[PDB]
């Protein structure tokens, strides 16, 4: 079951990457 | 409202909003079908419940 | 919004229509089985479980 | 702001975001199916399909794949116990992977529909506001459901193009996936006839096709459009929740009572097979047939398949578990290793005694032994000051036929009592209680857990129906009642309750 | 045509004839004879 | 006591997950 | 690989094979069938080292990663017992012009035991053979 | 195709009294079910 | 160690009580 | 594997506690 922990933390990392790219704060020229 | 090709192809399937037949329409036929469905449910219930025993088969793991 | 925000703590005015409640309840059973007096109703609400617990005690 | 229990109402008038949240739900459900399947494959033990079948291991989604034709793994093994089969891509692993991939795809589509919410398809051409023609929506979806139902029945279940479905002998010994011809007689309504299931899907698919055609062509009556609030999507939620809890009650019932679609090799035996001694009756018939042929007691009881004897063990009844006795049934009694054989108990006078079996209702049960004409001849007494029918006093002996103890006799009252307590639970089996640090309290099977979950959810979905049906019918008073209602709700003032045009004026 | 099937079909017939039909006929008749005047 | 070895993670999460939901909602109220 | 994910290595061999036919042959023909025993030495040599550097005439004799419990493990003692196989050579084709013999064989032998770490499985090997007889 | 702002977004609210009620509910539910989780 | 879990959930309940009383939303006449 | 029986609660909490801290702070920004 430690395998579940490892896969879960890795998945959290990858999902954070997806959201940080797909839904980032849009840089705007002000 | 943004237009897309698929939306334009599917436009006429969402184009009859709120259209109705005046009055009672097909309500009587609908009630007849509903009554028949109730009878059918009663039949299958009673077969499963062993209150309606038919020939040819037994409600049993064997068949 | 939550309907609870329709009441303000300390308001003068009643927050529900007891007349409508009595019309509904007196049609659910019969007119004479329904309270029209909140004071009589709140007495009954207090007295029933209190008396029942006195008996069980 | 919105209360926490209403946050999802923001998509009530946003068809694009409604499709988005539905796609996300679909993604999570498909992802759950795939990940649950992979967890089960990671822990499944396929080494002994006789005494450690899937239902002894808490396998919940594996039986549902097996029911419809996925019976093999890429690792070579198959659930029927056969090996060397090559199923192509559609193994347990392939199906799990498909669901994971589908989950990802639905997630991406949900993201697109969330961001691009304002499609012109969702707005009414005449007006400016978003609008869904719910009756026509229902016609399209009912027609699609009918097509899918017909196809599943006519190609998949029949085997014309598809694997068929799990079918088994009445005693769950030969379970295998096979094409099933539809049964078009009254026998199709026998719930244990798989041909009934095939016929239903062909016929209900056809009827759904015809009904979808009607619903695609004929507009609803004005009376029904107004009465059921057809312009309000919450009406569809109310009725869909109703249909769904109806279906949940049906599936819970057919799982609990047994069905052609709930075979015992996949979900375990039912409690009624234990109650009625179903397998015990069949085992005695097979033994008596061998005895009539001329075999000896040891030879006849040796004909009994261990799988058959395993079904005749109260520990495999789904009515012996506990709400918080979690996990696989192997975490209780242990992994079954071997049938110990059939005990025959005899008193010193040679009367054949049978231990009265534990019923499903009892957590504990007294040990009682009765002779042929139902007179208690021995027991294990609680108080031995005045005991009269002890095994020790009555000189009970037990001889075993078949199994591991074939041809042994036990006269030591300690071991005779041990085997009497064993006989209380039905056919006796050796267990390995070390692999899982088994605690010795029975669990329930996937049959029991499925029934529990679906009966509870069905019950709760009854509340959802009443809640959403009330919200649909009482929409105009959701925020409260009118500032008037001082004259309408009075008694006798009107002929008709609520009708302002019936004032009696008297 | 088993006896249980016969009794089921009779249950349909007599439920309709002893309960629903006399009830709806009585209800229709009384609603018509005692009409609300607006 | 030979307790369920999953009881502690289960109890911790059973309480902490709805707790954080509630705390998140309360702290952001007024934005 | 066996179905269910078990890897079974074995020392496939004909070492020191002595096969005998039935008495009464005057030629090597289709009826010749040599049946006999062969030796199956250990799959791993006595110089082999396990992942914790334990071996038979080399390596540690204990579990050095666990100083306090280093003499707990029955796997601290490696052995390389000499196994036996049975082979049958059924000769099916003979080319007397060149002395060649070809046929089919069926072998039975134990698998690797991992210096005694496990009981060996029983392995059955079927295949074809070829030989040339010097006359 | 452009990404337009959705006008159907509403703020969510949980007052302090609701926070206390919810926290007490979670606490007492844990108090209740912990013994059964440990079994 | 299940004792730690039990004491912790009980303590959470009691601390919630303290905060709900000492720091409640003050009822105001508006 | 004979892992530390406290590894799973520890890893779960090690990640979840700072995660909820961050989520609470982000969601209430702008009040
Ligand atoms: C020749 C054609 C044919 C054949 C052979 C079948 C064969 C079958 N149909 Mg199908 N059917 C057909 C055509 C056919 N159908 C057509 C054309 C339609 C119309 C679309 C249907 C509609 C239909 C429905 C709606 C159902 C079946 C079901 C069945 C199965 C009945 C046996 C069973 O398990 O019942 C078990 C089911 C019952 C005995 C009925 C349940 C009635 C319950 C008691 C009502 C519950 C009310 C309430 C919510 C309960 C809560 C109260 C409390 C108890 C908790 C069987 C596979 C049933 C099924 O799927 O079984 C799994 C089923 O529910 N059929
Ligand atoms: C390409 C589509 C596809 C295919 C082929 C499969 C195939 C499979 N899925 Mg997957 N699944 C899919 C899409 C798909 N899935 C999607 C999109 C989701 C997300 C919702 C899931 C979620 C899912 C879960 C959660 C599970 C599966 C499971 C399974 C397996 C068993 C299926 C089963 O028992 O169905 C049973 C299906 C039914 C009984 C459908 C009943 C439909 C009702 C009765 C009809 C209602 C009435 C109708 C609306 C109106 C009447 C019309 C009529 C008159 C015609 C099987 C390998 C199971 C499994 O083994 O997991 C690994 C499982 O647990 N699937
Ligand atoms: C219908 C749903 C369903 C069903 C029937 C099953 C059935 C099963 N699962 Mg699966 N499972 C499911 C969904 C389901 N699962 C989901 C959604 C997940 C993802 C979390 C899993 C994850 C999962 C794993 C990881 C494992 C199982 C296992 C099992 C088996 C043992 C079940 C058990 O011990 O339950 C125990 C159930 C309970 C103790 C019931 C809990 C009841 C809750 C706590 C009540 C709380 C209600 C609420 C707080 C009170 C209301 C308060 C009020 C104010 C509102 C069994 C075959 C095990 C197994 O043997 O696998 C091989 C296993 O290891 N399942
Ligand atoms: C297909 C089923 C379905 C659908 C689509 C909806 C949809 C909706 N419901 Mg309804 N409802 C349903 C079933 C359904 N409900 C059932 C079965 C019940 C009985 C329990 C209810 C009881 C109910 C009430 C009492 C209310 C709603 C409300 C609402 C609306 C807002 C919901 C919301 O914001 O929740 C937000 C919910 C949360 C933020 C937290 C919920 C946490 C739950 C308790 C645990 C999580 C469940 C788990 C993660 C997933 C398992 C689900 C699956 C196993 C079923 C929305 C239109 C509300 C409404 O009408 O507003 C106007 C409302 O007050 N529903
Ligand atoms: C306590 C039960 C109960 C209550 C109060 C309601 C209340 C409501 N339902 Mg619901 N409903 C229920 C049960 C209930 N339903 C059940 C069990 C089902 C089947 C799944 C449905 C299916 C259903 C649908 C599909 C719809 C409603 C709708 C509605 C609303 C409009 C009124 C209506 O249609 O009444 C329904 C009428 C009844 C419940 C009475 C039926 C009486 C039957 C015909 C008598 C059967 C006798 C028979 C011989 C018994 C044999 C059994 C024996 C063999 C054991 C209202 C909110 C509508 C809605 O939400 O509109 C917004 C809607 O579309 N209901
Ligand atoms: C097929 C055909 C022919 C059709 C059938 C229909 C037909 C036409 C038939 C004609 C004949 C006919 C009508 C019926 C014949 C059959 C018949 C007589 C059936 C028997 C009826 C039956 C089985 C019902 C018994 C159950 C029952 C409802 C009994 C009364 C129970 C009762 C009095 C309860 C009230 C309790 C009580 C003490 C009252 C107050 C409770 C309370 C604290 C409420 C709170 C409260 C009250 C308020 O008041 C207001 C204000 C507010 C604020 C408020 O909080
Ligand atoms: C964030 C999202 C989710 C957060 C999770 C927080 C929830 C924690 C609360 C615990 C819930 C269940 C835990 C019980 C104890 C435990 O650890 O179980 C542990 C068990 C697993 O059980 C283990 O299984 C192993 C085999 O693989 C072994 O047999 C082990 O011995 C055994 O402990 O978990 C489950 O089975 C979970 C699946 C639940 C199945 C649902 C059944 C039906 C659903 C009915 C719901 C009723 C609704 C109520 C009505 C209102
Ligand atoms: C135990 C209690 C007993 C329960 C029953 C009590 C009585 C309740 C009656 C049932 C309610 C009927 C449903 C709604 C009315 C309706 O359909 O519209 C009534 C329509 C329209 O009225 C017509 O409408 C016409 C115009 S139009 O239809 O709007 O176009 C108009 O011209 C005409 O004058 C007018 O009459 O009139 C008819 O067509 C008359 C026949 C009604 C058909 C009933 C539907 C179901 C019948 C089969 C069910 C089988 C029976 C077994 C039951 C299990
Ligand atoms: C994803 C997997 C899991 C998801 C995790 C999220 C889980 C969701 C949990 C939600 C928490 C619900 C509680 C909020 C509670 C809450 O918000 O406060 C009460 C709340 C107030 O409603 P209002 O309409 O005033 O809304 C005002 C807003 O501030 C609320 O958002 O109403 C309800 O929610 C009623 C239903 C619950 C009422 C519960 C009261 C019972 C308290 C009794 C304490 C127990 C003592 C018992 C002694 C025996
Ligand atoms: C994105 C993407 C991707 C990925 C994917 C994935 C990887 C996914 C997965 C998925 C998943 C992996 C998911 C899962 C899910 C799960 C779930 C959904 C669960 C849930 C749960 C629940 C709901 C429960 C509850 C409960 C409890 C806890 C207790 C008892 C009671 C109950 C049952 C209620 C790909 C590559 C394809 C590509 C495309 C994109
Ligand atoms: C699309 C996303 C999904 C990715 C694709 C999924 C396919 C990958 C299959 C692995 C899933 C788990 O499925 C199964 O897991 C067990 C658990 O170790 C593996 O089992 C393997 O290791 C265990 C222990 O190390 C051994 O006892 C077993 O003999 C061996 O085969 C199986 O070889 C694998 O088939
Ligand atoms: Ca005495």
């Amino acid at each position: 079951m430690e395998s579940v922990a490892y896969i879960l933390v890795l998945t959290m990392a990858l999902a954070v990457l997806f959201f940080a790219i797909a839904f980032r704060e849009p840089p705007r020229i002000e | 409202a943004q237009r897309t090709r698929l939306g334009d192809i599917l436009r006429p399937l969402n184009s009859e909003y709120g259209k109705v037949v005046p009055g009672w329409g097909t309500t009587p036929v609908m009630g007849v079908f509903m009554a028949l469905f109730l009878v059918f449910l009663l039949i299958i219930l009673q077969i499963y419940n062993s209150s309606l025993i038919l020939e040819g088969f037994s409600v049993d793991w064997a068949g | 919004e939550s309907q609870n925000y329709g009441y303000k703590f300390g308001q003068e005015e009643e927050t529900y229509n007891i007349v409508a409640a009595h019309g509904y309840f007196g049609r659910l059973i019969f007119q004479y089985a329904s309270f029209n007096n909140s004071r009589s109703l709140h007495f009954f609400l207090g007295a029933w479980p209190v008396i029942g617990i006195w008996f069980t005690a | 702001g919105l209360p926490w229990y209403r946050v999802h109402t923001v998509v009530l008038n946003d068809p694009g975001r409604l499709i988005s949240v539905h796609l996300m739900h679909t993604a999570l459900v498909a992802g759950w199916a795939g990940s649950m399947a992979l967890y089960e494959l990671a822990i499944f033990d396929s080494s002994d399909a006789v005494l450690n079948p899937m239902w002894r291991q808490g396998m919940f989604v594996l039986p549902f794949m097996a029911r419809l034709g996925v019976t093999s793994s890429w690792n070579g093994w198959s659930v029927t116990g056969e090996t060397g089969l090559d199923p192509g891509f559609w193994s347990f692993e392939g199906v799990a992977a498909a669901h994971i991939v589908l989950s990802g795809l639905l997630f991406l589509a949900a993201v697109w529909h969330w961001v691009f919410w304002d499609l012109e398809l969702f707005v009414d051409p005449r007006t400016g506001e978003s609008a869904l023609d719910l009756p026509k929506m229902f016609g399209i979806h009912l027609f699609l459901s009918g097509l899918l139902c017909f196809g599943f029945g006519a190609f998949h279940l029949t085997g014309v193009w598809g694997p068929g479905m799990w079918v088994s002998d009445p005693y769950g010994l030969t379970g295998h996936v096979q094409p099933v011809a539809p049964e078009w007689g009254p026998a199709g309504f026998n719930p244990f006839n798989p041909g009934g299931v095939v016929a239903h899907h062909i016929a209900a698919g056809i009827v759904g096709i015809i009904a979808g055609l009607f619903h695609l062509t004929v507009r609803p009556p004005e009376r029904l459009y107004k009465a059921l609030r057809m312009g309000n999507i919450e009406t569809v939620l109310s009725s869909s929740i109703a249909a769904v809890f109806f279906a949940a009650f049906v599936v819970a019932g057919t799982m609990w009572y047994g069905n052609a679609t709930t075979p015992i090799e996949l979900f375990g035996p039912t409690r009624y097979q234990w109650d009625k001694g179903y397998f015990q009756e069949e085992i005695q018939r097979r033994v008596d047939s061998q005895l009539a042929e001329g075999a000896s007691l040891s030879e006849a009881w040796s004909t009994i398949p261990e799988k058959l004897a395993f079904y005749d063990y109260v520990g495999n009844s789904p009515a012996k578990g506990g709400l918080f006795r979690t996990g696989a049934m192997n975490s209780g009694d242990g992994i079954a290793q071997e049938w110990i054989g059939h005990p025959i108990f005899k008193d010193k006078e040679g009367r054949e005694l049978e231990v009265r079996r534990m019923p499903n209702f009892f957590e504990t049960f007294p040990v009682i032994m009765t002779d042929a004409d139902g007179v208690v001849r021995a027991d294990i007494p609680f108080r031995r000051s005045e005991s009269k029918f002890s095994v020790e006093q009555t000189g009970v002996t037990v001889s075993f036929y078949g199994g591991a103890l074939d041809g042994q006799t036990f006269s030591n009252p300690s071991d005779v009592k041990k085997f009497a307590r064993k006989a209380q639970l039905g056919e006796g089996f050796d267990f390995d209680t070390e692999t899982f640090n088994s605690d010795g309290v029975f669990r329930t099977s996937p049959r029991g857990w499925f029934t529990f979950g679906h009966a509870v959810f069905a019950l709760l979905f009854f509340f959802g129906h009443i809640w959403h049906g009330s919200r649909t019918l009482f929409r105009d008073v959701f925020a409260g009642v009118d500032p008037g209602l001082e004259e309408q709700v009075e008694f006798g003032v009107f002929a008709k309750v609520g009708d302002l045009s019936t004032r009696k004026e008297a | 045509m088993t006896p249980s099937l016969a009794n089921f079909l009779w249950s349909l017939v007599l439920g309709a004839a002893i309960v629903l039909i006399p009830a709806t006929v009585g209800l229709i008749f009384i609603s018509q004879k005692d009409k609300i005047t607006r | 006591m030979q307790v369920n070895n999953l009881g502690f993670i289960a109890s911790i999460l059973f309480v902490l997950v709805p707790t954080v939901f509630l705390l998140i909602l309360f702290i952001q109220t007024g934005k | 690989l066996l179905p269910g994910g078990e890897e079974v290595p074995f020392f496939f061999t004909v070492k020191n094979f002595t096969g005998t036919t039935e008495p009464g042959f005057t030629s090597i023909n289709s009826s010749t069938d040599f049946v006999g025993d062969f030796n199956v030495p250990s799959y791993r040599g006595a110089g082999f080292l396990d992942p914790k550097a334990r071996g038979l005439y080399t390596g540690y004799d204990n579990a050095v990663a666990l100083p306090s419990a280093a003499d707990k493990f029955r796997t601290n003692k490696k052995e390389t017992p000499l196994g036996k196989g049975t082979l049958s050579l059924q000769v099916t084709q003979v080319d007397g012009s060149t002395g060649e013999i070809a046929g089919i064989f069926e072998s039975e032998q134990p698998s690797d035991t991992d210096l005694g770490a496990k009981e060996p499985l029983d392995v059955k090997v079927r295949g074809i053979f070829y030989g040339r007889v010097d006359t | 195709m452009d990404r337009n702002s959705n006008p159907n977004r509403q703020p969510v609210e949980l007052n302090r009294t609701s926070l206390y009620l919810g926290l007490l509910l979670v606490a007492v539910l844990g108090i209740l079910f912990s013994s059964y989780f440990f079994n």
